[PDB]
């Protein structure tokens, strides 16, 4: 690892207060704890999708070489990411993991400079890799980031 | 239930004694200005207009020292009444003695009629001594407000065990209009002060100090904005300004209280507030996700094509459509915490299921 | 009766807020829902008490004959009823309508001027009408008043 | 449904006619000072300058005498189309006819072209009753504000009855931006007073009471820090400083709240302070337990070592980690009960438990 | 279990030792304003009157310095009492040697006796530095109250961890009362400044200072009104009126938070007044409505009955009757709202049905 | 329509703010949940007297052509028919949608100005259209608006 | 993971490059000042050491410009590896430019030494316009403190978004000492404007308006007890004398708050009170129902003996003590509701019953 | 006993406070309805703990001759007990009524000034009169009394 010996030592003091019971893992019982701490009042779905959006084994537990790498990005303040994915659950009317043609088209067509259905549907055309209606999240962040 | 009767009776017997105490005292205030004024502006020339005057307050006098006399006697024979006792050697206490001789002394200080403008020293101080007639005010209207007869006001007010005195009037009338009471109560006290503090610094010689000057004066002191051109040259004209400065530092704050108190919003405004600002923000996010992906998407077409600045200029446009989209997000999340906190509405509606599963 | 047609009129209006229903009589829902306007929260055991602690006949409802005599002595200041039956319940530690010989003792012989054995004796033997060693609130009152 | 075709209609023309009649009232004001300027600065010079400038301001009055008539018979044709009446005798009422007229005569007095350097007191008076004119503001405000038109405003309003008027748009004013209302009203007021205080004393031998002072003196007195160097000299004057005083007293606390406002924590701050601030407790205990123990046992070796002065010195410092910990651990206590009654963790697993037991 | 009744004698003799502290400290103080009143007012004529009172003084000094030394062995002694040790080497800090020390050289300032009515530049600071014995109020305040050997105080406190000091019983006693220790205070620094100021800057010949301008001088500009008549002329009196303006400056605010506070309504007479305010709005609705249904009728049997001025005067009556009724309305459905969140009508009901849910 | 354009563009998206879901109509459910938010807790009774109060068909449901119609009266400020309306349940002591004899009696000729029997019975006898001793409400509308 | 270590060496450099910024601004600063006193206090005798004066303030500026354009190369970095960018054209925004540009501007203005006491107009505006050098106070003190930098409050502020920025940080140290705070910038303000006055106008022929006069004018126009024994003679100080009357209305209310907030009981003091007054008022009920009772009987006993004075004693002295009883009585209830309300025992156990009822 | 005759009346009346029932002894529920009145809110294994540090005949209940000796330490200020006892929770990681080896090693070793494993075992064995690994309270407290 390119990191010193004390930026470990920092890290691994800031996980400590997550994972109190020593387990060696985050659970979803220590984090609503945490949060009802720090004075929200988290729901079931809300605790699990806050849980789920940054492992990447999918054993449903948080370690810390999965920890380190969301602690990567809360430092820096201009962040690029959380604000590209916030731009896709206000497009998001479909309900799914999804993007179908009208919403794009009462999306753009109308808002800010008006479009045209042509330049919408050679839009839609692009983003869809596969060929398919709906525009998934991978080919958003995709167009995105170029 | 001859109780109920004897008591109306004495009540009402009483209170036109105490409203007809009150005109011959303001009376005897009013013919001591017509007295002093007019030995000012005048002298040998009105001798007997200023004997007259000074006979008439003494008449003026006579029967407030009765009027009071009579109203402790209905007050005495009331309290037997209450109380079931047939001796009046026993519902008087020394305390009692002890206010009825005050006020006979208190109300019978006057000009003595047993007599080169000047008012000489020693009857200045009676003159300036009869504006202690001013305590006869609150008798005079608790007996008229009218809240002791009702029978429908002081069961209500027995089951929560509250008595009326002269103090809960008084805040019934601080607190059904505040702003007259003080309007009304700082142009009393900037004049009935500026009399007091010109007959102590008549000057003959010159105009040192009179009612011109002490009109000017009296304001800027209660103000606490001394300016120092006229300033105080007595030793009873260096605490009438003390006095006013006291009454005024509380008076200033009295005021300023009611007046910041006014502006604030209800609790039928903010939640309107809160809503119509809660639909203005959920468009606002909706015009700018707009604007970036268009941005973002006419970046990746220009690069698509090998341009050198167009790439440039759409990527630094999109750099800037993100901060702004992150701070109106950054917004609305701060105001959703208000919008479901401050009117609960969750709590409301917690309260509601719990009311309908302890019915069912 | 002695009072005048305004004097009645008004006692039948303050009558009129408390029987709302108009039946003509005072329950324990009536007083309890105006003590819960007031602010108050009272029990079932303290508004049969101050239900009961005014009607004559015992059919267990107030009407105006049972409340006009009420309504006479409210309105005086200074009572001489109230503050009686009030210097009752301080010396009852007996728990019933009745005082023990030991209370009277424990609470006169050592409070204030501390009194005597035999002028204690004496004072509970000039109480005790019918002789018993407890003494009726009927007794306490009568001795009180002279 | 033609009420709500023939109602858009009129208020946007009477919209038009209350903006165009604070054009001619600005320029009639305006056309004021400048003649008064004129006057002082210039003389018998100038007559035909002077003679135009007083001739304009009756025809931009006329105009202004036209319109407000022409908005006022808009008022009463709204009534109409409101309560569907068909004679316009009935929807005039007693009031309207004294607020029109009374409205008719305060915006119809100027200087009248019916004509050494000085302003006599009918032409003094009828310029400084000019001002007067400023009542229009708010109504030109309201009207052009797009609150009374939207159809969500009044439909949301309806079910909370709030009945947006005059008050409730300066308020959500004052509280969208209380700072610069302030810092721009204490600006106005300095520059609209320092004139009207330099028209009452001017003086023409030496320059005693123009505007090179009354823009030092009027701040002063704003302020309360009355100084003495300058001080008015006329009765006209002496109510001008009264009236800044009065105002000033009131705007210095309505500054200093916001000011005092504006740096207080709010509740997403005081959470994440209270969590980092007991985990420093907790470090600073477990850091002082440590030291209590060591010492002790020092004590232990060098007692049984037979040591006199090392003993004497380990006990003395061990009474000192005592007092060191306890006063730690009693700060932390109060901090674990505010965090435990603060934040209301148990309120909030009460509630949980609560929802959890009503859903099962 | 001998430990409380050592402590309980000590505290006891510690209870005399630092009351008697107290009576030598003030005729210790009193015993030098007369010292300097009688070498102004006097001269060359009482050299041995002079030096008499300057010998008391110094003597009067001896006994504070070994009340101060038993008192502080008395507390040793209560310490090591307390924590059950055996030699007095142990029970000494650090810093009760440096408290010992500064209060002997701060109790130990006086005009010593080892001597043209004048101080000189030493005696006059040595005599305005025997003001700082008023540190000895609260020890022996505090010891004389009976707070600290309740055996009830400290059982209670315990479970609470209060650790009555100095500050717990200035509170009570600020809470008790708080109207006469402000003015106690105040009109204690009203006049022990006007001495200090005095002394500063006394002047020989043609007075321009003392007790009868200082005592003029002091109010004004404690309640900052500042005139100007007279000002100070050294350097030792400005940093004196600075303070007094500090001090005014803080004080004021108290008393001004205290009046306002007290005119407040009580939790017990709001409830009767809006119980009252509900039966009086709902007299006036119906007294409305009846005339509102009246003038309908009257319009109505006019107009069938030919007749026109008859049914326009009805016709705009009954808008007016409309208009009142409204208002009225308006006005009771906020009242009722205002009830209904207030007084919580329906959260007792709310708790009475959860505690019968509860039960059953 | 005699409406323009804006003006309906404006009304219908006044309407989407209650017509949340997209059904096309109102429940009881949305304007529940928008008092709801507004602050109010209304009951179930008057959720549903307030919803009946302007729909014409019946159907239990208020769409744009019922809801257009109440918006007409909302605008204005001096009411006519909400005032109307409300000195109809003052004077409804019956309970019932009607207003019998004694009522009006003894809320009339003892306010305001004292009237008389005779006066009271003609002005019943004038407002029983159909002849019944109940006054219904059309009729009551029908007097006052004359 | 190296965009960590990045951004951890650059915030490192970026700390040393801003702590190095204020060093130098503070020593042109001091030599400014001292030039100006020898200026002064010289004249053509120091002819040569105020050109060595006046020349290093020129190396001191250069350096200083030379660290301003190095800090802005290393946030533009920074930028660069957090968005991961590779072209430093793409990471200049439009406002950026402006800023740097100002930032040189503003910290180069500086006495040019370009080269009769007297400071010349020209010259006295750029030695005065290097006192905007303070700006560079938070920038350099905001990366100081170790907030940034660590990784708990960074991962405990992203679940509540705090986003630390200089204004957290001031109101961290505001709320940490409040007291300090206050004492600091007063003594500091009352310091740095009384050399700007005094340089604003420096009489030469007669000593008017140095130091010795400003360090008196300044608190008290401050503390608004403007005396008037000196007043500003310039253009350039009345401003100055009105910034510092503004600065201290606000003052002033903050401290007193602060003072006023400190004395308040808290939370764990309160309980214990009422508890010990209840403890107290039910035995002043048992002390006083005893003399009633013995009353009565005596009044009894002295009935039968045929004695009159004795059986009215002690009827005065009945009434008296029911007088007596009332008054505590209604103290104990009122109390007792008190204690009911707010600390509510039975809404503990209420709280206690629902968990329970939770639970089973 | 050494106690006057007025030292004794007042520590009994401090005793009524609590023993309000007269039964002699002071129970469970009497000493939370106190800590009830005085605000905080104790739980049922709390008001064990502290109704259980105080008895020394175990018999569950605390009279007078178990409350003189408890009321003797309250009253001085500088206590050298509870602050004693309040530092073996804190080391106390084990759970136990005993302190492990690996405790104090990396309590001791690491905070303050840094300890040696040789000098901790050496504390270990001294502590240890019975030899064991743990160490209880008797000897924890021997040891800082010396
Ligand atoms: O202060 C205390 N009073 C107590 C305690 C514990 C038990 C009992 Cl019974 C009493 Cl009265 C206490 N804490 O140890
Ligand atoms: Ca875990
Ligand atoms: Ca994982
Ligand atoms: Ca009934
Ligand atoms: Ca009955
Ligand atoms: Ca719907
Ligand atoms: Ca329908
Ligand atoms: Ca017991
Ligand atoms: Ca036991
Ligand atoms: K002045
Ligand atoms: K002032």
């Amino acid at each position: 690892d390119q990191l010193t010996e004390e930026q470990i030592a920092e890290f691994k003091e800031a996980f400590s207060l997550f994972d109190k019971d020593g387990d060696g893992t985050i659970t979803t019982k220590e984090l609503g704890t945490v949060m009802r701490s720090l004075g929200q009042n988290p729901t079931e779905a809300e605790l699990q999708d806050m849980i789920n959006e940054v492992d990447a084994d999918g054993n449903g537990t948080i370690d810390f070489p999965e920890f380190l790498t969301m602690m990567a990005r809360k430092m820096k303040d201009t962040d690029s990411e959380e604000e590209i994915r916030e731009a896709f659950r206000v497009f998001d009317k479909d309900g799914n993991g999804y993007i179908s043609a009208a919403e794009l088209r009462h999306v753009m067509t109308n808002l800010g400079e008006k479009l045209t259905d042509e330049e919408v549907d050679e839009m839609i055309r692009e983003a869809d890799i596969d060929g398919d209606g709906q525009v998934n999240y991978e080919e958003f962040v995709q167009m995105m980031t170029a | 239930l001859g109780a109920l009767r004897r008591r109306k009776r004495l009540l009402e017997q009483e209170k036109s004694l105490a409203g007809w105490a009150l005109v011959l005292a303001g009376t005897g205030i009013g013919l001591m200005v017509l007295h002093a004024e007019m030995l000012w502006f005048g002298g040998c020339s009105w001798a007997l207009y200023l004997f007259l005057v000074k006979c008439t307050i003494s008449i003026s006098t006579f029967l407030l020292l009765c009027l009071i006399v009579a109203f402790h006697a209905k007050e005495v024979q009331l309290f037997m009444t209450d109380n079931g006792l047939r001796d009046w050697r026993v519902a008087l206490t020394g305390r009692q003695a002890a206010q009825i001789v005050l006020e006979l002394v208190v109300c019978g200080l006057h000009p003595a009629p047993v007599r080169p403008g000047f008012l000489g020293q020693g009857e200045a101080l009676l003159s300036l001594a009869m504006l202690l007639r001013l305590y006869l005010v609150p008798r005079a209207v608790l007996l008229r407000s009218g809240v002791l007869l009702n029978a429908s006001y002081r069961s209500i007010g027995a089951l929560n065990q509250v008595r009326f005195r002269h103090w809960f009037v008084a805040k019934l009338y601080m607190n059904t209009h505040p702003g007259r009471l003080l309007l009304g109560l700082t142009l009393g006290l900037w004049l009935t002060t500026a009399w007091v503090l010109s007959v102590a610094e008549r000057q003959a010689v010159n105009a040192t100090g009179h009612l011109s000057d002490t009109l000017w004066l009296i304001p800027i002191t209660f103000l606490t904005i001394g300016y120092g051109d006229v300033v105080p040259g007595t030793m009873w004209g260096k605490i009438v300004c003390l006095c006013t400065g006291v009454m005024g530092v509380c008076c200033t704050a009295l005021l300023v209280a009611v007046v910041a108190r006014k502006l604030e919003f209800n609790k039928a405004e903010k939640h309107v507030h809160n809503f119509m600002m809660d639909i203005q923000y959920t468009k606002e996010m909706k015009e700018s996700a707009a604007r970036v992906l268009q941005e973002a998407w006419m970046f990746y077409k220009h690069t698509r094509r090998k341009e050198s600045h167009a790439a440039r200029r759409h990527q630094r446009k999109l750099l800037a459509a993100i901060n702004a989209f992150r701070q109106v997000r950054l917004k609305h999340r701060k105001l959703r915490e208000q919008v479901n906190s401050m009117v609960d509405i969750s709590k409301m509606h917690m309260i509601l299921y719990d009311l309908q599963q302890n019915l069912s």
